[PDB]
């Protein structure tokens, strides 16, 4: 998780923002 | 300085082409607008302007 | 003449920027009256957000008709403040020397909403009759229509120029199309009169307040119309609902003398509450360049300053803005604040100067 | 759309420093660091040109270092480093023997959304602190988390301590330090539970506090002991007092506290500004009126502390100690001032290093004067292109008359570096331009040599295809026709033997000895075939024929005489090339000078022999591949090999070889490998390049000693370069692109020519040349550092009269305060106590620097008003009806008065001309003088200035005006309403591109027929722009933007795209993250690249970068390589090159990152790989290495300006 150790490199986190004419494409499960 | 070395007077940019024939300027909605502070269009002085009264650019 | 000119602070920040790299390298402003050129805007000191605690009086801006003001909003250039009162007028006050610029007459009803878009083009202003009027940046009147049969209380706007949502006293939150002026759908199932609506800055949510104690906070879905969540937060009459620009925190004032944070990623638990209003909390404004701090207006006239993570108030005082504070607005540079009373005045609040003794009537009062 | 970033100058400027056992536990090492680059130093005591810092290792990172500490782990032979990168990254690295790289031991990734606590915009940097006893190490993640690394694998699993879940509700950590003794690791923490602001002190007087948490490593429990709560409000860093006294000293801005567990709180005030702002009991320090707000300090021994204040002033604090080791009083003294530091480290006892970003980081030396008082002297300084504010491109004044008709423009850059007392100018210039003082026309001759005849060179020996020329040098050089030398045929080598007492030339038939003109004797040499090359040692001469036969000649004193000694060499394969070498600072110890021979065979094996015997000492089995580290074991074709020692007293050897039109050079480092008796204890490490060899033997690698003091190798060919190592020990490769390709080279010291050199042009022209003496070739670029002793803000080269206009500023004490009573200004004189420091008022002035001699022109200095600040200076090409063109080229200054926020800020436009007048006798520089044409107050602050087709464009307030210069006045023509604060503008062909501090860029457009200015497009998203450029392509025009989050981005105006409005929204098409801030921007055309321009920039951390536009097809062949170079290569400190060059938005909006810029410093590691490894990355992405090398090397050829 926190402690690391082909090569032990740090990750590159990226997140694509799916647009819409209302905003971001949202799912109805993460809001209850 | 920046023009003796990097001269760009012989380059015809796509910025300069897209502002002459306006290259897809959308008609402005809500026809009670003003647009005092926009560009003057060369289409009204020379040729048929087309969307007269509902053009984004001013008319002299 | 009494101005708060932001220009000698931005010049100083542009000069520091070259040879600074952080705030830990910034030379300390010392508390004396001679260190007046060493100030930077709140962009300059990014941590230590105690900079932007505006408890210094600048000017009362009163009209000639003396009507209570309900919305106070800065132009997104920071150039001026358009102010909507109960007489349906827009009184425009200059943003450097706050003397007077011009007066309009927008509505025939008390103005209740005023929102600029994410670009500096359009301005939505609703009123007490149910009318929504579009506005150019030069205060040109554009197409009007009737969006509700009763008094619209708050308008928001999606993260684009395409959709917006209004709420009124008939209990409905109606989502609108901007260009077509078309009613998309109606968000029903609320219970009583909804009084505040804020769109989410990225995700396309609609959060609504209420007076109903059984459905006080509703999360919505603009595409499907589904009631997405229900947050039983307050005992009575949620006044304002605001969201940060980071997209994580819901801030909620109400008439139960409280203000509450809510991480919208985890609605089951709750973040800290903000106790310290002696009377009802009515107005809330997040700070533009400092996430974490906001300001809070009360129904007794209290103007308090808070921070996320700090339990007590950062500091403001009661009997500051006499009456009942309806709305607050920060300048784009968070160096000055304006508030609107239920009394017939509107006061300007700037950052404190180095080396002053705060014996003013809005202060220790010695 | 598509581009490539390339780094031209590394960042100069240090932030971090320490003194640790980097290489071994025997000696300590100065390990400094800065913006994403690590430097390791040694300290030479017997240096030729007194102490001097010698570079031992230099290391580059894909990430900016935010903190750095060191600890010696259990059982370790060295001292590991604890690097710290932005947003909670930790990396533990050691020096690696074997190779000469870093070795990552541990990697720690503490950036999760549950640790950010909902705050997206991170401000707090991670702060690594270690124990004095080495028991643990602590990183302050996000200002609210303590990562604890337990020590004894060499590591125990870490655990996160929530800071706000302790006692006292810490919540705003200022500084945190471990303390001495206290059996377990004890960690002191300064914090503020109820934070206030200096400026609001009447309701929150003094809120700082201390928690000394006691860490239990095993039990993972930690109680709060020894809390205080009444510290003053403006408390900056704390410092742990060492073990015989113990405790802590706490720097505040206006006071200094000593705090201890048992001692009552003691502290004194440093000035009378703690009168109404501090209720803590503070005494009055005697004879001291200073402040400690941005101050560095370190402990010399115990009880003595040296403090570097702001202003660079050095004090020495003495802790006056009682009998029970209790601090009773303080003692200050004013020692010698120095550079505005950012770091502070004691070396060997008697030395202080002073790292600095803004100013040259220098080493000191302290001795006691005859309580103790110290005196500081300067031993060494490290050169620093500082925080580059503005930087102008100009033409140098001393181009030689032979080089005048060159097609490419000959130009240099002048950079406003440094700040304050260390403010300066930096005349950077990438390539070496010689001063040809005497030319010749000698066709036919191709090789050349200069020998020393009775240290001036006596002869010039020119080899032709059929004969040999001789030139007697001296007062006037003249061709010699007498006997001695063989002129009937060519010569393959000609050099000195002994110690400059003889001359040895090598014909293809034999070898002659010479005492000058007089020939001693001659030794014919059949040796199978004709002699192709020879190498020389001090008594040794080694011959090589065309078929690999090797013989050796030796001086024996008889009068001297060469003696044949045939080498015993087992020829399993033919010898291709040879090299000789001697030791003068011997690392060739092989378990007084020592001679060595180097021998490359055709099977690919490289062999080193100890030269008096012929025993095999070193053996690389596969040499022409180009491996990173050369290890002993006992094709592409190797052309030429040269071993040369460079540096202080010939310390470090280098290996320069030539393998298939490719230069690959090696360092050398000692390595004790117990795997044999008779082997060298050295290994060789490949180091990177920017040089390609892409268009009877001619040597390219020609060693020179003492050309203008500098010793090194000149590398001839199609792209000639100067290899230089001074006493610094840093490798320097400087190009020489003027005069085209260079065929041969020789050093040449004479009477009419000083210490200098001599080379053939490709057109067959001999050139007596001297290096120009005004530059320093010890820096990565040849630079002249111009001390101004004042902060240089803006520089602008005026093309007419060929001068520079520099805006400067010095700090004067403030004395008045402007008020406002409605009608006029009133001033209140600051009348305070005598124990009172004054605020610093800045007064500006406009210099005028001459490029001939870089002093300021006397009696040419525009001085402004009292409170007036230049916000911009550019060279402005206004129009005029006088010259043959329209444009004139004035100098315009935008300036305005800062008098606080209660006074209305107004501005003034200052248009200046530089006109040549007659000079005053005795001063040649006074021919130039300012002529102020326009000087008028404006209706608000003038914050930016540009020119559009001869119209001055200005930004007053929230409007952007457009003026026209008449005979004496400006007339307004057009304006718009704009954003909050336009601080930058640029222009190309009636298109203004403005830049706001907070909102964004906004492009404008000006019709000239109708006098109207119009907003075409803008960006609506918020963005903190620093400055703007134009990305210029064949027909595309990008809008290059630099930002506060260290981001480069390219906007385009595309009305055909649907994701904008109709021509109303700027759409970004490239996103990139340079590691530094950028304020300056340049354009120049390149050397398929038909009509493109290179957008150069200089970073604010002291480097210079590039953005070269490319086609889409060339971008995507190399983007497949960049992803292969990211994953399939190990990186220093475990950093991810993809994660570092992605966009760093500290928010969340709808703008997904458009990555269209390559990482040309990651792509530069494809040049560094061996040709066996070079083909493996080509086969996995479906290509050959010839296609990639025709793309990576062509981005180096068109980008060889300056
Ligand atoms: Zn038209």
């Amino acid at each position: 998780k926190h402690d690391l150790m082909s090569y032990p490199m740090f990750p590159a986190p990226e997140e694509r923002i799916k647009w819409d004419e209302y905003g971001e494409i949202i799912k109805p499960e993460d809001f209850l | 300085m920046q023009e003796i070395i990097a001269s760009v007077d012989h380059i015809k940019f796509d910025l300069e082409i897209a502002v002459e024939q306006q290259l897809g300027a959308q008609p402005l909605p809500f026809p009670g607008m003003d647009k005092s502070g926009a560009a003057v269009c060369e289409f009204f002085l020379k040729a048929a302007c087309g969307k007269g009264g509902m053009c984004p650019f001013r008319h002299i | 003449r009494k101005t708060i000119d932001y220009n000698p602070s931005v010049i100083k920040y542009l000069e520091n920027r070259i040879w600074q790299r952080d705030q830990r390298d910034m030379r300390a402003i010392q508390p004396d009256a001679g260190y007046y050129n060493d100030l930077v805007p709140p962009i300059g000191m990014l941590n230590n957000p105690m900079n932007a605690v505006t408890t210094k009086f600048v000017r009362t801006s009163t009209n000639k008709v003396k009507c209570p003001v309900f919305v106070v909003r800065w132009t997104p250039e920071g150039r001026r403040l358009v102010t909507g009162a109960s007489s349906g007028e827009f009184t425009l006050w200059n943003g450097l020397t706050f003397n007077f610029e011009t007066i309009l007459q927008a509505h025939d009803s008390p103005v209740r909403a005023m929102t600029w878009s994410h670009n500096d083009m359009w301005m939505l202003t609703a009123d007490h009759g149910g009318y929504v009027k579009y506005w150019q940046s030069n205060m040109n009147n554009v197409k009007m229509f009737q969006a509700h049969k009763e008094a619209i209380r708050e308008a928001s706007f999606s993260p684009t120029d395409n959709k917006f949502a209004t709420c009124s006293d008939d209990g409905t939150v109606r989502i609108w199309d901007f260009l077509r002026c078309h009613e998309e759908r109606i968000l029903r199932g609320h219970g009583a009169d909804v009084k505040c609506v804020d769109w989410h800055p990225t995700k396309g949510l609609v959060v609504s307040g209420s007076k109903d104690s059984q459905q006080p906070i509703k999360f919505w879905d603009p595409k499907t119309g589904q009631s997405l969540a229900t947050l039983h937060a307050h005992k009575n009459t949620v006044m304002e609902v605001k969201l940060n620009l980071n997209g994580n925190w819901l801030l909620t004032a109400s008439r139960d003398h409280l203000c509450k944070l809510f991480d919208i990623r985890n609605l089951k638990e709750e973040l800290q509450v903000f106790r310290g209003h002696k009377k009802e909390a009515t107005a809330v404004a997040w700070h533009p360049v400092h996430e974490g701090l906001f300001a809070s207006g009360g129904s007794d006239g209290s103007l308090l300053f808070w921070h996320v993570g700090v339990e007590k108030e950062v500091g403001g005082m009661e009997m500051a803005h006499e009456g009942m504070i309806w709305s607050l607005a920060w300048h784009p540079l968070g160096h000055i604040l304006c508030s609107g009373s239920n009394d017939h005045t509107s006061k300007f609040w700037t950052r404190n100067r180095p080396g002053d003794k705060m014996r003013d009537r809005y202060n220790l009062n010695l | 759309m598509y581009a490539v970033y390339k780094q031209a100058h590394p960042p100069t400027g240090l932030e971090f420093s320490m003194y640790c056992n980097f290489f071994n536990n025997s000696e300590r090492n100065l390990v400094v660091a800065g913006t994403s680059q690590l430097y390791v130093y040694r300290l030479n005591r017997d240096a030729e040109a007194r102490e001097k810092l010698e570079l031992a290792a230099s290391f580059s990172f894909f990430g900016n270092v935010m903190s750095m500490a060191s600890v010696q782990l259990a059982g370790a032979k060295r001292d590991a480093l604890l690097l710290s990168f932005k947003d909670a990254k930790l990396s533990v690295v050691e020096y690696d023997p074997g190779t000469h790289d870093l070795k990552t031991l541990s990697l720690h990734y503490f950036e999760e959304p549950e640790l950010r606590d909902g705050f997206v915009q991170n401000v707090h940097t991670p702060r690594v602190r270690v124990d004095p006893d080495g028991r643990c190490a602590a990183m302050l993640v996000y200002g609210t988390r303590l990562v604890v690394l337990p020590f004894r694998s060499s590591f125990l699993p870490s655990y996160i301590i929530d800071v706000r879940a302790l006692d006292e509700k810490l919540l705003n950590i200022i500084d945190l330090q471990f303390l001495h003794g206290y059996y377990e690791p004890t960690l002191l923490i300064l914090f503020e539970p109820n934070q206030t602001w200096p400026g609001r002190v009447a309701v929150r007087q003094d809120t700082c506090s201390i928690v000394a948490i006691s860490l239990n490593i095993t039990q993972k429990v930690h109680p709060v002991i020894w809390s205080l709560t009444s510290l003053p409000f403006d408390c900056t860093q704390a410092l742990a007092v060492p073990k015989p006294i113990g405790g802590v000293v706490v720097f505040a801005v206006n006071s200094l506290l000593y705090l201890n567990q048992s001692v009552p709180p003691y502290g004194v005030a440093l000035n009378s500004l703690t009168t109404g702002t501090t209720a803590f009991p503070l005494r009055t320090q005697e004879g001291v009126r200073i402040t400690l707000d941005c101050a560095q300090a370190t402990f010399i021994s115990y009880d003595k502390m040296v403090i570097s204040l702001k202003g660079g002033e050095i004090y020495v604090l003495t802790l006056i100690t009682d009998g029970m080791r209790s601090v009773r009083a303080f003692h200050f003294d004013k020692a010698a001032a120095s550079v505005l530091t950012t770091s502070m480290v004691t070396m060997e006892p008697g030395y202080l290093f002073l790292g600095s970003r803004l100013g040259n980081s220098l080493l000191l030396k302290y001795t006691e004067k005859l309580l103790a008082t110290y005196s500081f002297e300067v031993c060494d300084s490290i050169l620093n292109i500082g925080p580059c504010a503005n930087a102008a491109v100009g033409e140098p004044a001393f181009l030689s008359e032979e080089f005048q008709n060159s097609p490419e423009p000959d130009l240099e850059i002048v950079v406003c570096s440094g700040h304050g007392k260390n403010g300066a100018l930096s005349v950077l210039q990438k390539s070496i331009r010689p001063q040809v003082v005497t030319t010749f026309e000698l066709p036919g001759c191709y090789d050349m040599w200069t020998v020393i005849a009775p240290r001036r060179h006596g002869f010039l020996i020119l080899s032709r295809e059929d004969s040999t020329m001789i030139l007697q040098t001296g007062q006037e050089i003249m061709e010699l026709d007498t006997s001695g030398f063989a002129t009937q045929g060519p010569t393959v080598f000609a050099g000195n033997i002994g110690d400059n007492r003889y001359i040895v030339q090598v014909s293809p038939l034999g070898i002659r000895l010479l005492e000058g003109v007089n020939q001693l004797h001659f030794i014919p040499v059949d040796l199978g075939a004709p002699i192709v090359q020879c190498a020389v040692a001090d008594p040794y001469v080694v011959i090589m024929s065309a078929e690999g036969h090797v013989t050796m000649f030796l001086l024996k004193s008889d009068h001297h005489r060469l003696a044949l000694h045939k080498p015993p060499l087992h020829h399993q394969s033919k010898v291709i090339t040879l090299c000789l070498y001697r030791d003068l600072s011997g690392m060739f110890t092989t378990e007084e000078p020592t001679h060595w021979c180097l021998l490359v065979r055709e099977n690919g094996t490289m062999e080193i022999y100890q030269l008096p015997d012929w025993r095999l000492v070193f053996l690389v089995k596969n040499f022409p591949v180009g491996q990173r580290v050369l290890v002993d074991s006992s094709l592409p074709l190797v052309k030429e090999v040269l071993l040369v020692a460079l540096g202080s007293r010939q310390s470090r050897p280098y290996l320069l070889v030539h393998v298939d039109q490719e230069l690959l050079i090696y360092e050398a480092f000692p390595h004790d490998s117990q795997l044999g008796q008779g082997n060298l204890k050295v290994r060789f490490k490949k180091v990177p390049h920017n040089i390609n060899f892409r268009e009877g033997r001619v040597a390219r690698f020609r060693y020179f000693e003492d050309i203008y003091g500098y010793s090194g190798v000149f590398i001839c060919g199609p792209s000639p370069h100067w290899l230089l190592v001074t006493g610094r020990g840093a490798l320097r490769l400087h190009p020489m692109a003027i005069d085209g390709p260079v065929d041969s080279f020789a050093p040449f010291h004479n009477v009419n020519c000083p210490r200098g050199f001599l080379y053939f042009n490709r057109q067959g022209e001999l050139r007596i040349s001297v290096l120009p003496a005004y530059l320093s070739y010890d820096a990565p670029w040849p630079v002249r550092k111009i001390p101004l002793r004042c902060t240089a803000h803006y520089v602008a080269y005026h093309v007419e009269s060929k001068v520079y206009a520099v805006a400067t500023s010095t700090n004067t004490p403030c004395a008045r305060i402007p008020r406002m009573t409605g009608e006029e200004k009133e001033f209140e004189t600051i009348e305070r106590d005598e124990r009172y420091i004054h605020p610093q008022q800045e007064a500006f002035s406009i210099q005028l620097i001459s490029p001939v001699s870089w002093e300021a022109i006397p009696n040419a200095r525009i001085e402004l008003q009292e409170w007036e600040h230049v916000t911009c200076m550019k060279t402005v090409s206004l129009r005029s009806e006088e010259t043959v063109s329209g444009l004139k080229g004035y100098v315009a200054a935008g300036t305005c008065l800062m008098q606080g926020e209660e006074v209305t800020c107004r501005g003034r436009i200052l248009i200046m001309d530089v006109i040549e007048v007659v000079p005053e006798p005795g001063q040649p520089l006074t021919k130039n003088k300012f002529k102020v044409l326009y000087e008028k107050e404006q209706k608000g602050p003038v914050t930016a200035l540009c020119h559009c087709n001869g119209h001055l464009v200005s930004a007053i307030g929230q409007k952007i005006f457009l003026w026209s210069l008449r005979a004496s006045e400006l007339t307004g023509m057009a304006f718009i309403d704009t954003q909050l604060y336009i601080h930058q503008m640029i222009s190309v062909k009636n298109f203004i591109l403005a830049a706001d501090v907070m909102k964004s860029i906004s492009l404008l457009r000006y019709q000239e027929e109708s006098k109207t200015l119009s907003l075409v497009s803008r960006d609506a998203k918020p963005l903190e722009v620093y400055s703007v450029d134009f990305m210029v392509d064949n027909a595309q025009l990008g809008f290059l933007v630099s930002d506060r989050d260290r981001n480069l981005m390219v906007y385009m105006y595309l009305p055909e795209a649907k994701e904008s409005f109709g021509g109303m929204r700027l759409l970004r098409r490239a996103d990139f993250h340079v590691g530094a801030h950028v304020n300056t921007f340049w354009r120049t055309p390149c050397r398929v690249w038909e009509n493109k321009h290179i957008t150069w920039f200089a970073t604010l951390d002291g480097g210079i970068g590039l953005l070269l536009p490319m086609q889409e097809k060339t971008y995507r062949r190399l983007l497949m390589l960049q992803n292969a170079l990211t994953t399939m290569l190990p990186h220093h400190a475990g950093l991810n090159p993809r994660a570092f060059r992605m966009l760093h938005v500290d928010r969340r909006t709808l703008q997904n990152a458009v990555r269209n810029v390559l990482d040309g410093e990651l792509l530069n590691r494809y040049l560094y790989l061996s040709t066996m490894e070079r083909s493996e990355l080509a086969k996995k992405i479906g290509t050959t290495p010839d296609i990639i090398l025709d793309d990576l090397l062509e981005t180096d050829r068109v980008t060889a300006h300056f």
